[PDB]
């Protein structure tokens, strides 16, 4: 019990990324932001957390990115509000999952996420 | 010279536990390096004092004496060295905490800033690269 998961490097927490078409929403006390304009390709949800009693505690940080390493979604606490719940989290990774599929994208999540908050079931990706 | 100045100071915040992590990440290798050494060592001596009463056993139904004071001296030396290395994974152990905190604490902070609008170079210059 009381880890810390971090699936992202350093430099994949603080690197710079651009939104051609922006849409940001907000469940709870996290943002979540991601570009309409990015269609048919494979995502990858990768995220930072703390777990505790085998439970998703705390979200430090999650991005989206795509095979080739673009960052093209993004959740995180905002920085001038207070905290948020497990359920909140998994509230936030459902509406990028469902806003991201929106445009035909192939969204998963890590393997440490499908362990603690999961979500989508998946559907085909396109060569 | 207002809200640039929050931004300024959590970001000389974020070099702090930058450091902080990084002095005891540091201090954390050189116990378990020396732990593993030990407790090689602590093997080492175990089956030496085994063969030191093993050449007890083995002649002492045909009957070279003083080597019982070598075997007492390794015993000491045994329990003695277990005793250290008893300290060393204490030492270490009350560190996962402190690094799992800290390395935390350190990854919320370079959220906050990057939220702020602190980009990549700043991040990277606060922390050392």
């Amino acid at each position: 019990a009381s880890r810390y998961l971090t699936d992202m490097t350093l430099e994949e927490m603080s690197r710079d990324w651009f939104m051609l078409m922006p849409k940001q929403k907000v469940a709870g006390s996290l943002c979540i932001r991601m570009d309409q304009a990015i269609m048919d390709k494979n995502i990858i949800l990768k995220a930072n957390f703390s777990v505790i009693f085998d439970r998703l505690e705390t979200l430090i940080l999650l991005r989206a990115f795509t095979e080739e390493g673009a960052i093209v979604g993004e959740i995180s606490p905002l920085p001038s509000l207070p905290g948020h719940t497990d359920e909140d989290v998994k509230n936030a990774v459902g509406v990028l999952i469902g806003g991201l599929e929106r445009n035909d994208n192939t969204v998963r999540v890590s393997e440490t996420l499908q362990r603690f908050a999961w979500r989508s079931s998946n559907e085909n990706g396109r060569p | 010279g207002s809200k640039e100045d929050s931004v300024e100071a959590v970001g000389a915040q974020l070099k702090v536990y930058h450091q902080q992590y990084q002095d005891k990440s540091r201090e954390y290798d050189q116990l378990y390096e020396e732990y593993t050494r030990t407790s090689q060592e602590l093997q080492m001596k175990r089956t030496a004092i085994e063969a030191f009463n093993e050449t007890i056993k083995i002649f002492e139904e045909q009957g070279i004496a003083e080597i019982h004071e070598s075997r007492t001296k390794l015993e000491q030396q045994l329990r003695a060295q277990a005793s250290d290395n008893r300290e060393i994974d204490k030492r270490m152990n009350s560190l996962k905490p402190d690094l799992m905190q800290l390395r935390k604490i350190r990854d919320q902070y370079l959220v906050w800033l990057t939220q702020k609008g602190a980009r990549q170079k700043k991040i990277n210059e606060w922390l050392g690269i």
